[PDB]
């Protein structure tokens, strides 16, 4: 053991292996985790069954870590999915059970033999041992079988390999429908006019009709009448192209909170080597006779603070007057993230000081006055109403014999890579009707123009370029590092008009259909329960087969609708179910949430992360995930007993391994 | 426009009859 | 009350279960009219 | 917090930061409390509507 | 008072390949990585970053 | 009178039209071209640095 | 059989669970499933509404509608509250005084998706406090309430899916120590002088200068004046229940064209409650009755009855728990405003067709009082105009 | 004079038209990422 790198030897197997710190604490987190999930099955009655299969899984995919390397992390995160797959292959419906079952084997396969260690036997073979540990379970077993996800650690990160993903999301040729975007811009603007009603006393928002709307358009902006759905999606060619004025005195100092959490901040672009390690790019700076470039260590939050001269209004001048466009100091880059199994998400942006505060100061705005404005779906930030009208969404098609009834198919799309690939000729007009409500000439509409005119790059200190020639951002080649001139957006920046714009799709895909929806957009899941009306007298599979024929139309209406934004909707994406959804990582399975008391448990470690690493903190983080432990299922008296347990296990772990002498 | 009445629905309207009779 | 009745119907020509509900109340309520004064027919 | 409030000079937070704002505090909780019936709820709740409190 | 900015105690930054390859190399310790397996730390002259 | 009714059935003919160019136009593709060539963004530098207050529809 | 209900105590909370439950089976053979009871956040009746007040000033205004309910309402109490919150706004002592809320039962409310539970079995059971008195004691009756279900779900712990018999949970909360009277309001005069509060006047998120509007001042001032002179409150105790009745009936016609109005029909005239509704729904229905030429007070009472036949049912359920409560509904009976009738038991009783009846007896009363020339006042809450002149 | 009003009936369908064809390729210019427009005032 060193303070840099542990060097481990087992004579039994004559394998000899290194470990930086960093890789340390994976592997002790992981394999606590293992201990806690293991000791779980092994105590509680209830995961008394997942025990074995636990095991199983452990070591099938431990050999397949040991004959492939750093792709096993790929068939761990297809068992994810396929948690779910398994989830969908009880549903009364024929034609939905299995479709996400076998789709999941074929890409398990696919990834089993990429690299030709299996052959299609072999291959099959592996993916029957797999699957089998899945089968036989009840609903919530198989979904607290998503706990395995961080037991098998995480990959060791490239930043070449993380940069190629985003490079290829971004860069690239996409065709969008002209139409496919007006009709939802018309939605966009019918949903914004509502909402507006449906506050301020209901009257219209200050608006221009176009030269282009009829005699009725003019009648319901006279009167303040609401837009009815139908009539948006008849008349969208004047429901578009309509102008609506400053309905908001917003103001960017409105909030003061906003401006006081600490944004990882990028380096001016002039020194962006200083991330990388000194001694790696010493050399290459030598050899070209130039000085070596200055770190970066300032913080967001300090820079901030120590200014005697802040105006929020200043701030977003930099937007606003277009000199962002123009700035030779913006630098944006990407960094690797910490614990993400997935190829996707493996990266974070970081930009400049004064285009992360105009992005704060732009994201503020929009959550405040205008997303107010949608509530097509159901998420706010009140956690209890959120529940509730999640239950409220799972329950529409359980009824009872204590005519007509109602049935109900859900939907769940994943919009992970939607971030990536956002482009500019699809959210203008959004951005200039945000622009115009706001008062604002100029500012929603920066992530796309900002990032076509700057060379982005992956900031790892031990990955600098592999070419050390390559001495300056701008000239840098599509390749190895550097992402040149990325179209898309960023995850997370700019999310909230993202997440109109896809409220505004999913609303007119259910009135193109004639279709009731409650869609739940969250920014990364989106859930959709489309609802019919079916015979009551009829049979609960005949129903449910009703409800499906019926969701048909809609689900095609919204992936037409998806791929003319530009959003291709996959098989792994999207998740019909006439079941459950997904919701924030929680599947509601027929009025139920399913326990997934495992994955909580896996994260019950023997010292918190905080700095004071004071007995209390750790005890009442145990504490806190027992509480978690007992919501999710695991007999109360078993928790009981599991909180003093680990309470005097911390205690004794932190007398015996003392921090400081 | 002719509505169709159920077992209790006739007991009801009988009983009814026999009430305004009764009281009338 | 059958005006309602009257007005959809026209403008239809959904609102055919408003229309059997509207006829059922009108029949219903012209039922209890006659059990209330059934003594004077 | 207060190694940075202390350090903040920016025009917002301009008067935020008091070097006796731990004792106007004390003095603001003794007015609040310092009664006949001792009510920590009220003083909790004044405390964090007044000045010092924000 | 760097008894109270210990070192983490938990994951939280990513785990780096080519940080485990650095130190690898630094150090000349064994190892049977192949010559595109260390990407660009296998251009640089060790020499002078080991002196 | 007449000629009015040259112009009347002259102006129904364009009428058509433009509702034909309408449903064209409808019916574009917004392209987005990306960077597949991957050629440094100095030289895809080919763009307005400054915002232009342009009205689109109304205004 | 229930020992604490054999042996004197009777405050409990009921609690049931079907027989018959199969979780992950047909949905028709199982009991009705609904959404579970997961909380109940905070849900203000000031003597006047500010609208777009600054945080600053909603701050001031909690600031004194505290002091004032907690250590009394001197003169001496309005000047100390006052001070405090001119340390965060710059309203006089006229206007705040009209300003704050009411000082009456003050909450003391003080300040990622993780569900309290799986609401597997808890979506099937039926609650009711009926046996109970019922604002610390509304949070104690909701702890009650959540301590039950989440009893009756480890009753049924995941492993159990089915339920082959119906449980009864009662969760007696009478004849508890725990349980205590609540005595507070008094007058507590400081002790300690006023310290020097040193407050940040500039800036704009701790302080500010101009919270209220000229157009703001002149209605704030005339609300005070029109209460001051006009009054509100001041009638006796006798024109009081009256007038709630009045105010529970427009609230009910507002609601029709576990929200409730038990608490306040148990303290008033429910034959007041429901005249006044009839004569609320009548004022609303008067111009549409009056452009389909309608003539006579029969016609009226069969316009009225179909309307209240056309309204869904989920609209009508908030009468319809006030009326299905015991006491309203015994008061109800007695007062001959409501009949049990085709229902063998009371629990099977349509209350949605007898919330409409008795709002048609409501308006049945009020047709005949104003034929005969008994007037009734009409009431125009948020006016101190063109509306008046409407109504 | 008949021949007019129809044609003035007929020219408000061209009015229409012609507003939403312009609308469309003003929405269609301004999509363009190489010129950043910005929304009068
Ligand atoms: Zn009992
Ligand atoms: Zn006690």
């Amino acid at each position: 053991i060193t303070p840099e790198l542990v060097a481990l030897y087992s004579s039994e197997h004559k394998a000899l292996t290194y470990l930086t710190f960093e890789m340390v604490l994976m592997v002790t987190d992981m394999l606590e985790g293992r201990l806690n999930v293991s000791s779980l099955c092994t105590a509680s009655h209830y995961l008394s069954p997942l025990k074995k299969r636990i095991e199983v899984l452990l070591t099938l995919v431990d050999d397949l870590a040991l004959l492939m390397g750093d792709k096993v992390y790929g068939i761990v995160s297809s068992l994810e999915s396929f948690v779910y797959a398994q989830l969908q292959y009880g549903d009364p419906v024929i034609d939905i059970k299995g479709t996400f079952y076998g789709f999941i084997c074929n890409e398990i396969l696919d990834l089993l033999t990429e690299d030709n260690i299996f052959t299609e036997e072999e291959a099959n073979k592996v993916l029957l041992d797999l699957t089998s540990q899945f089968d036989n379970l009840s609903p919530d077993l198989t979904a607290e079988l998503l706990c395995i996800m961080r037991l098998w650690g995480h990959p060791t990160l490239t930043a070449s390999q993380a940069a190629s993903k985003v490079r290829e999301s971004m860069c690239a040729p996409k065709v969008l429908d002209f139409q496919t975007i007006m009709k939802t811009l018309a939605f966009f603007h019918a949903i914004l006019i509502n909402g507006y009603r449906r506050s301020h006393n209901g009257i219209w928002p200050p608006t221009t009709l176009h030269g282009n709307a009829p005699k009725s358009l003019i009648e319901m902006r006279h009167d303040n009448s609401e837009l009815k759905y139908e009539y948006v999606l008849k008349n969208w060619k004047s429901i578009s192209m309509l102008r609506i004025h400053k309905c908001f005195d917003a103001s960017p100092d409105e909030d003061l909170s906003i401006f006081m959490k600490d944004k990882a901040i990028s380096c001016p672009r002039q020194d962006w080597m200083g991330v990388f390690r000194r001694s790696l790019i010493k050399q290459r700076y030598r050899d070209a006779n130039r000085p070596l470039p200055q770190p970066f260590n300032r913080r967001l939050l300090l820079n901030f603070l120590e200014d005697d001269r802040f105006d929020p209004i200043k701030e977003l001048e930099y937007v606003t007057s277009g000199e962002y466009l123009r700035d030779p100091e913006f630098c944006a880059s990407y960094s690797l993230k910490e614990k993400e199994i997935k190829a996707t998400g493996r990266i974070f942006a970081k930009m400049t000081k004064r285009m992360r505060s105009c992005q704060v100061i732009a994201e503020s705005l929009l959550a405040n006055h205008a997303g107010k404005l949608m509530r097509e779906n159901g998420v706010v930030l009140d956690q209890l109403k959120l529940t509730k009208s999640l239950l409220t969404m799972n329950q529409i098609g359980i009824i009872s014999e204590h005519g007509f009834e109602i049935a109900a198919c859900f939907l769940t799309t994943d919009l992970t890579k939607y971030c990536l690939n956002w482009r500019y000729q699809v959210i203008i007009p959004f951005a200039r009707t945000l622009n115009s409500m706001y008062g604002i000439p100029h500012l929603f509409e920066w992530i796309h123009l900002r990032l076509m005119r700057s060379t982005l790059y992956v900031g790892d200190p031990f990955n600098p370029p592999s070419d050390p020639t390559q001495l300056d951002l701008d000239t840098a080649l599509n390749d190895d590092i550097f992402i040149v001139s990325p179209r898309g957006g960023i995850e997370g920046l700019c999310q909230k008009l993202w997440t109109m714009i896809s409220i505004s799709t999913i609303i007119l895909s259910a009135t193109e259909a004639n279709t009731r929806v409650m869609s739940m957009v969250q920014g990364d899941n989106q859930a959709i329960a489309i609802t019919t009306r079916v015979v009551r007298s009829l049979s609960h599979s005949e129903k449910k087969e009703q409800a499906y024929k019926a969701s048909k139309l809609f689900f095609e209406r919204l992936r037409a609708n998806n791929h003319g934004i530009g959003h291709h909707l996959k098989e792994q994406e999207t998740i019909l179910s006439s079941d459950f959804f997904i919701y924030s990582k929680r599947v509601f399975y027929k009025g139920r949430i399913l326990t997934q008391a495992l994955k909580n448990v896996s994260k019950m470690c023997l010292t918190a992360d905080i700095l004071g690493d004071c007995s209390q903190a750790s005890c009442s983080n145990l504490a806190t995930t027992v509480m978690r432990l007992t919501e999710n299922g695991v007999e109360k008296d078993l928790c009981y007993f599991l909180n003093a347990f680990m309470t005097i296990r911390q205690l004794c772990y932190d007398l015996v391994f003392p921090q400081t002498k | 426009s002719d509505i169709l009445l159920n077992r209790a629905y006739q007991k009801r309207i009988w009983k009814a009859i026999g009430c305004v009779i009764y009281c009338f | 009350h059958l005006k309602e009745v009257i007005e959809i119907l026209k403008g239809q020509a959904g609102p055919l279960g408003k229309i059997n509900t509207i006829l059922r109340l009108i029949v219903e309520r012209i039922l209890m009219y006659t059990v209330r004064n059934w003594c004077i027919l | 917090q207060y190694t940075l409030m202390e350090r903040s000079v920016n025009p917002m937070l301009r008067g935020v930061f008091s070097e006796n704002a731990a004792e106007e505090e004390e003095e603001l909780a003794q007015y609040l409390l310092d009664r006949e019936v001792v009510m920590p709820r009220v003083a909790h709740v004044i405390l964090a509507q007044s000045s010092c409190g924000r | 008072l760097n008894e109270i900015l210990l070192p983490e105690v938990h994951l939280n930054s990513p785990i780096v390949r080519y940080k485990l390859f650095y130190y690898i190399l630094h150090g000349q310790l064994p190892n049977d990585l192949e010559p595109d397996d260390l990407g660009p730390l296998a251009n640089q002259n060790w020499k002078a970053i080991r002196a | 009178g007449s000629m009015v009714t040259q112009i009347k059935n002259e102006l129904s003919t364009v009428k058509t039209t433009l509702a034909t160019i309408e449903g064209m136009m409808a019916t574009v593709k917004i392209m987005d071209p990306g960077n597949p060539t991957g050629v440094p963004v100095d030289e895809l530098r080919r763009s307005f640095s400054d915002h232009v207050t342009i009205v689109s529809g109304p205004g | 059989e229930c020992e604490h209900c054999s042996s004197g105590d009777d405050k409990f909370t009921w609690f049931f669970l079907p027989k018959g439950i199969r979780l992950d089976d047909d949905p028709a053979s199982n009991p009705p499933i609904r959404v579970p009871y997961i909380g109940s956040k905070t849900d203000v009746a000031s003597m006047a509404y500010i609208k777009g007040a600054s945080v600053s000033l909603k701050s001031a205004l909690r600031l004194a509608g505290v002091y004032i309910w907690a250590f009394g309402d001197t003169e001496e109490s309005w000047q100390d509250a006052y001070e405090l919150a001119s340390t965060r706004v710059n309203l006089t002592l006229e206007q705040l005084q009209s300003l704050t809320p009411l000082p009456t039962s003050a909450n003391l409310v003080h300040r990622k998706f993780t569900p309290a539970s799986s609401y597997a079995f808890s979506s099937f059971v039926h609650i009711s406090n009926d046996c109970q008195i019922l604002t610390d004691s509304n949070l104690i009756y909701q702890q009650v309430m959540i301590t039950g279900l989440a009893l009756i779900e480890t009753w049924n712990n995941p492993p159990i899916n089915f339920s082959v018999y119906e449980t009864t949970l009662h969760l007696h909360t009478g004849s508890s120590c725990c349980i205590r009277p609540v005595e507070s309001c008094v007058v507590n005069p400081p002790l300690l002088p006023v310290p020097l509060i040193n407050v940040p006047q500039m800036n704009k998120f701790v302080y500010d200068p101009e919270p209220l509007s000229l157009l703001e001042m002149e209605k704030i001032e005339d609300i005070a004046y029109q209460t001051r002179i006009g009054g509100l409150d001041q009638i006796p105790l006798l024109e009081k229940i009256p007038l709630l009745a009045h105010l529970t009936a427009k609230q009910m016609v507002n609601s029709i064209t576990t929200s409730n109005w038990i608490s306040e029909c148990c303290y008033t005239y429910i034959d007041s409650v429901f005249v006044y509704s009839g004569w609320a729904l009548l004022l609303e229905l008067s111009y549409q009755m009056y452009y389909l030429r309608i003539q006579g007070i029969q016609g009226i009472l069969d316009y009225v009855y179909m309307t209240l036949r056309r309204i869904p049912g989920m609209a009508i359920t908030g009468i319809s728990s006030t009326i299905s409560h015991p006491r309203i509904l015994r008061r109800c009976i007695n007062l001959d405003v409501i009949a049990p009738i085709n229902s063998p038991h009371i629990a099977s009783l349509d209350y949605t067709k007898l919330s409409i009846d008795a709002v048609m007896w409501g308006t049945k009363q009020v047709l005949t009082n104003i034929s005969q020339g008994i007037d009734y006042e009409i009431v125009v809450p948020s006016e101190s105009s063109d509306r008046v002149l409407n109504l």
